[PDB]
């Protein structure tokens, strides 16, 4: 009982301290940023 | 209301909205991050 309810404490502390866990669906937010923009900014460009 | 509108500087077509943003005396239109147009100063009268 003591090791489970300091382990998901540790889990609450570690998601509140570190932002940078949970990078891997942050990517999937820059990855749909980067389309989307990209393809707006094309419109500006020549082609020629 | 959906209109087309021209100030002096470029075509373009959307609904116009005065809004609270303040613009510098020699700013004359805004762009967003997507490099388009999300904003007009009026040409004549004093309108953001």
């Amino acid at each position: 009982a003591n090791q489970f309810n300091s382990a998901i404490g540790k889990i609450q502390d570690s998601l509140s301290s570190t932002a940078s866990a949970l990078g891997k669906l942050q990517d999937v937010v820059n990855q749909n940023a980067q389309a989307l923009n990209t393809l707006v900014k094309q419109l500006s460009s020549n082609f020629g | 209301k959906c209109v087309n509108f021209n100030f002096n500087g470029l075509t373009g077509t959307g609904v116009l909205t005065e809004s609270n943003k303040k613009f510098l005396p020699f700013q004359q239109f805004g762009r967003d991050i997507a490099d388009t147009t999300d904003a007009v100063r009026d040409p004549q009268t004093l309108e953001i």
